[PDB]
């Protein structure tokens, strides 16, 4: 059947889904997540949208206020938004198959409920396409893919060209943080390209 | 983050070997999710960060892919400029425009609520202002609006059953990430991936431009320039964050540079070294390289020279001795809290001093900070992520090699003063310091090691975990959060492909209600500290042979 998900388990626990579908491929997925990893996966979520210190506290306002400044949620939005109908399955599959898990626990909490959830005093709370686009977002994208120091490097730059004289300041810049390094061992041989 | 990736002509007993080590940092829960999925298309197994939709780490029966942070430069800084009257507008292209605003509530459990105002320009979110010159700086990324494109790139590349479609999904790719290809056949390949501006000619990508509109990209460069190879000459492909080729230029980070001393030469040694590797030999250099000291390689042969004329009683050339009888790998002591050989401790105290004496001393305060760093950190958790060799290191060895170093000297570092002299008078310094504490006989020194700490709080500092879920490892070791290797046509199997990991603490991070802790919570943390590894099933029969369990759903949409 096209409406049957099979879960099987290994020795170590990590599942096997099987499913005929985008849709139901991707809700047995993100079942399974909400199984083994929600306090984590719930955390993860409050801080790539800056939503921690609704449940931690003051402590985290600086936290929250600069993650919020780093993104452009409304841009997020319109690129869902542009998916095709496949492409979108996999995202609201997803978000489902969690929803699904989330209501278990939610009904029956004396249970299912990770015990970090009662610990922090608060509960899980339903996802959307948006929430699971969000944690590859902040954690991907903004951890490996977001780095810069120019600003800082002007910074240096002024110092350096205050303490040399400008075209003396400039070629300390170039020895310090050259752009290029000839002798740097690469991962493609020279005869390669 | 590391990858070694063995082709047909390098292989020994299969066709192919892939083995990765992605460096995250070392968390409780575990960083990745083990998920296998078979149906609509796909047919995979393996892990991944977060339990993204795609798979970072795993195959698919006919091909394997990894990754490494790639470090390309693909953030740019505009400063834009604002006028005094006429607020929340910029010029760009002779016309004061108007940004885009949104305003914000920071809801805070047990305090007040705050507000405050996001600002974006056509290059990005204000980073900050200057309302002084009148500029506020806009942070610009060549992936700006390809973020949910670049997660589907990483998924639909899982159903790829050769090259030519694998490339087809790594051309989406719009963030700096090198991507990693193996099969069946023996072929392998590397992908440089990412989306890169196109600069305006005489851009110094180092440093901020007028967002005025004159230094606007052009675009963004095609996919045929970013680096690529299929199949080297070599029969491997090995990368530690390391430039991807010739004369690319890494982040504009001040702390990130690619020069001649990279910790990529300690795989290359190893894979060099035997003309075949078998699966247990690819394996096993994820062991060899966790314990490598990385600057015993790079400044021992000018120890060596600085003191080759000084006398045996001399503590100075004792040290050097001490040196050159190791081979750089660092083992603990029976007591699980010592080193069994000084040499990191050394080279720390040694390095620190040349540091102060050379580089720290040409750089004016509060920017002398910045190179100071040996490059030995740590705390009583141990590292927080990967060793490398510090940026001050770097420069010290360009300035160590004086003319074999192509780059230019604009000050000599060494203030006037043959090298040789500062060499000993910063092995004077490490002499007086450590005979301090651990007394005259070098022979008795017990130094302490590193540890490993698996943290309850994620990478940002938030909690992901109770504090009491923290672990310990004896052992610091320099390797991926998760190891994964993939042997494609073992000659040793009916099977076409065999694949390992080690996902730690456990594949659930489950606490019942009562403090009753899952089965699966922590059944792989002894097997990550000694270099152990699970076998990772695709097939039905295989998984069917190894079912712990069974769960049917009947849903509809
Ligand atoms: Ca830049």
């Amino acid at each position: 059947s096209s409406s049957e998900i099979k879960i099987v388990r290994d020795e170590y626990g990590m599942p096997h889904i099987y499913a005929n579908d985008t849709w139901h491929l991707f809700y047995g997925y993100g079942y399974v997540v909400a199984q083994d990893r929600l306090f984590q996966m719930e955390m993860a979520r409050r801080s790539t949208q800056g939503t921690v210190a609704e449940v931690l506290g003051k402590d985290f306002v600086k936290f929250d206020k600069d993650i919020r400044r780093n993104y452009w949620p409304d841009a997020i939005r319109a690129q869902i938004a542009a998916l095709s109908p496949e492409d979108m399955s996999i995202l609201q599959g997803y978000a489902d198959g969690m929803n699904a898990w989330i209501d278990k626990v939610n009904t029956n909490p004396e249970t299912l409920l990770p015990k970090q959830f009662n610990t922090f005093g608060f509960t899980p709370k339903r996802w959307e396409p948006f929430d699971v686009a969000m944690i590859f977002v902040g954690t991907m994208a903004n951890r490996f893919s977001d780095s810069t120091s120019e600003i800082d490097n002007l910074a240096l730059l002024t110092a350096l060209k205050d303490k040399y004289g400008v075209s003396q300041g400039m070629a300390v810049f170039n020895q310090l943080k050259w752009l290029v390094n000839p002798s740097a061992p690469t991962t493609i041989a020279v005869q390669e390209s | 983050s590391n990858m070694w990736v063995i082709g047909k002509s390098k292989a020994q007993d299969a066709k192919a070997i892939m083995v990765n080590g992605p460096q995250f940092g070392w968390y409780a829960p575990a960083y990745t999710y083990g998920i296998g999925l078979h149906g609509a298309g796909y047919d995979v197994t393996g892990n991944t960060p977060f339990a993204y939709p795609g798979l970072v780490f795993g195959h698919n029966g006919v091909i394997s892919w990894g990754s490494t942070a790639g470090f390309g430069d693909d953030v740019d800084i505009f400063a834009e400029r604002l006028s005094a009257e006429k607020p929340g507008y910029y010029l760009h292209n002779g016309k004061w425009v108007k940004m885009l605003s949104r305003e914000e509530t920071i809801t805070v459990k047990n305090g007040q609520a705050e507000t405050f105002t996001v600002w974006r320009t056509v290059h990005g979110n204000i980073l900050q202002t200057d309302q002084t010159t009148q500029t506020a700086y806009a942070k610009s990324r060549a992936w700006d609006g390809k973020e949910v494109a670049s997660l589907l790139a990483w998924t639909h590349q899982m159903k790829a059953k050769n090259w030519q479609e694998w490339t087809q999904q790594a051309a989406k790719q719009a963030l700096t990430i090198n991507w990693y290809y193996a099969d069946v056949n023996g072929n392998i390949g590397y992908v440089h991936t990412g989306a890169y501006p196109d600069r305006q000619s005489g851009h110094d990508p180092r440093l901020p431009v007028p967002g005025t509109g004159k230094w606007d990209w052009k675009g963004l460069l095609p996919f045929e320039m970013n680096p690529k190879v299929y199949n080297p000459q070599s029969g491997y492909i090995a990368n530690w964050n390391n430039s991807p080729q010739k004369d690319y230029p890494a982040s504009d980070l001040f702390a990130f540079l690619w020069g001649g001393a990279d910790r990529v030469t300690e795989i290359d040694r190893l894979l060099e070294q035997k003309p075949r590797l078998t699966a247990d030999q690819a394996w096993d250099v994820i062991r060899q390289t966790s314990r490598q000291d990385l600057n015993l390689r790079l400044f021992l042969p000018t120890l060596q020279a600085a003191t080759s004329g000084l006398t045996q009683s001399d503590p100075r050339r004792q040290l050097v001795e001490t040196l050159t009888r190791w081979d750089g790998i660092n083992l603990l002591n029976d007591d699980g809290k010592t080193w069994q050989q000084p040499g990191s401790a050394i080279l720390n105290v040694w390095l620190t001093s040349m540091l102060k004496r050379t580089v720290v001393a040409a750089v004016p305060m509060p920017f002398d900070k910045w190179y100071s760093a040996s490059g030995y950190e740590t705390t009583q958790d141990g590292p927080t992520g990967s060793l490398n060799i510090s940026v001050g290191a770097k420069i010290l060895y360009e300035a160590v090699q004086g003319d074999k170093s192509p780059i230019p000297q604009a000050v000599d570092l060494f203030a006037g003063k043959p090298q040789q002299e500062v060499v000993l008078a910063a092995l004077e310094d490490t002499w007086e310091t450590l005979s301090k504490r651990y007394g005259n006989n070098v022979s008795n020194w017990k130094t302490p090691a590193m540890a490993l700490t698996f943290r309850a709080n994620n990478f940002f500092g938030v909690p992901q975990a109770a504090a009491e879920e923290t672990r310990h490892q004896a052992e610091y070791q320099n390797r991926g959060t998760e190891n994964d290797m993939i042997v494609f046509s073992p000659t040793t199997s009916d099977r076409p492909v065999l694949a390992w990991d080690v996902v730690a603490p456990g594949q659930s991070g489950f606490i019942a209600p009562d403090g009753t802790v899952d089965k699966h919570y922590e059944d792989q943390l002894k097997m990550y500290e000694n270099f152990g590894r699970k076998s990772l099933w695709l097939t039905k029969q295989d998984v069917e042979a190894h079912k712990e369990s069974q769960e049917v759903l009947h849903v509809q949409r």
